[PDB]
């Protein structure tokens, strides 16, 4: 119900 | 910067008709690809992630596709809500860049402008400055020369243009071309005149008026 | 309408989170300059680490509290190029930075005073006529412009204004109205410049 915790986007540099 | 460039900048279509356009990055990008729209006064929102799936809610008409540099947005069945400006965006590294965006606009007949020119009040003239305004009424296609002469002297650098977004009930246009001098300048002159060319006209039409 | 700051000065822009878990999230802000391109401003991730483009890097600053759930943006040294609206932005994974589009905010960076517009009739010329109103010289946006007080509506064209050399504002109005009627029908501008609470009337008549 609640969002959990995310990946952070996979751009690089 | 990876640049983004987006093709083409503007195209007019039909409802129900097959859209597609494209993007392409300077390098590679990996499919890290998104595409938004905006309507006009809107907020933009997301429409596709990895170059190719949709975000949840995103309508079925739409798609994507492309890999390396190449990269396309379709619209299989062209609707009214789908009028707007598309842009793209890499987030394979960093800076993040968009592109400057292709605005989708609804197709029409042509219509030639109705023009109309009107001289500074003088109520203005009592502060120095003069505004000549020139007024192109209900057209498409939207593309448009307007020239400024005066006393047949073709005018640069002094006049600014504004256009309307697509009318919503008849698909058309309306232009105002401002052409401002100081007074002195002004009476030093006798005609000014505003000359249109457009596709829907087979000459050029030019509304003038002699000062006093 | 919106913030208004003279180059060179500060400002800090806040966004409130409602309807998500904000301490999940990425969280961006992008902006929209007047020619309508989109740019990329800055990145904080849910931890706090934080991204920038160089147009920007020393000058401002992203910062997020997770616990009042609300994001940041610290602008220092703003020049007119800073100029736009600036939104608020989600994102996380393969969505990428900005899935969601938030709460947007106006930022005029001009050295100009607030200033009233003056209005001047565009008059009908000597079976279709046009007439309006020249609404000039005007700062911040935006104005409003109504006909006989909203009564006509049809064939009204109120144009972008666009933005003159004096960092001044200017826009026309205009009308389409049967000929005939210009002798037994009174047309009114009616202009609105809120943030200078100016409210102008012209009737405009042929000459």
């Amino acid at each position: 119900s609640r969002t959990p915790s995310l990946p952070t986007p996979p751009t690089r540099e | 910067d990876i640049k983004m460039t987006q093709s083409p900048s503007s195209m007019y279509a039909s409802l129900g008709e097959r859209v597609t356009i494209t993007c392409k990055a300077s390098q590679d990008i990996n499919r890290y690809l998104n595409w938004f729209q905006q309507k006009p006064g809107k907020s933009p929102k997301t429409l596709i992630y990895r170059a190719n799936r949709l975000l949840d809610g995103v309508p079925s008409r739409f798609s994507g596709s492309g890999s390396g540099q190449d990269y396309s947005l379709t619209i299989s069945s062209l609707d009214y809500e789908d009028m707007g400006i598309y842009y793209c965006l890499q987030y394979d590294e960093f800076p993040l860049t968009f592109g400057d965006g292709t605005k989708l606009e609804l197709k029409r007949t042509v219509a030639a402008p109705s023009v109309f020119i009107f001289p500074p009040s003088d109520e203005q003239l009592k502060s120095g400055t003069a505004s000549v305004v020139c007024l192109l009424n209900n057209f498409y296609p939207r593309e448009a020369k307007v020239q400024w002469k005066v006393d047949n002297a073709l005018q640069s650098g002094n006049s600014q243009e504004s256009v309307t977004e697509q009318d919503s009930k008849d698909s058309t246009y309306s232009l105002s071309s401002t052409l401002t001098l100081s007074k002195a300048d002004y009476e030093k002159h006798k005609v000014y005149a505003c000359e249109v060319t457009h596709q829907g006209l087979s000459s050029p039409v030019t509304k003038s008026f002699n000062r006093g | 309408g919106g913030d208004l700051v003279k180059p060179g000065g500060s400002l800090k822009l806040s966004c409130a989170a409602s309807g998500f878990t904000f301490s999940s999230y990425a969280m961006s802000w992008v902006r929209q300059n007047p020619e309508k391109r989109l740019e990329w401003v800055a990145s904080i991730s849910k931890g706090g680490n934080t991204y920038y483009p160089n147009s920007v890097k020393g000058r401002f600053t992203i910062s997020r509290d997770n616990a009042r759930n609300i994001l940041y943006l610290q602008m220092s040294s703003l020049r007119s190029e800073d100029t736009a609206l600036y939104y608020c932005a989600r994102g996380w994974g393969d969505y990428g930075w900005f899935a969601y589009w938030g709460q947007v905010t106006l930022v005029t960076v001009s050295a100009a005073s607030t200033k009233g517009p003056s209005v001047f009739p565009l008059a009908p010329s000597s079976g279709t006529a046009a007439l309006g109103c020249l609404v000039k010289d005007y700062f911040p946006e935006p104005v409003t412009v109504s006909w006989n007080s909203g009564a006509l509506t049809s064939g009204v064209h109120t144009f972008p204004a666009v933005l003159q050399s004096s960092g001044l504002y200017s826009l026309s109005s205009v009308v389409t109205v049967p000929s005939s009627s210009l002798g037994t029908q009174t047309y009114i501008c009616n202009v609105n410049h809120k943030p200078s609470n100016t409210k102008v009337d012209k009737k405009v008549e042929p000459k």
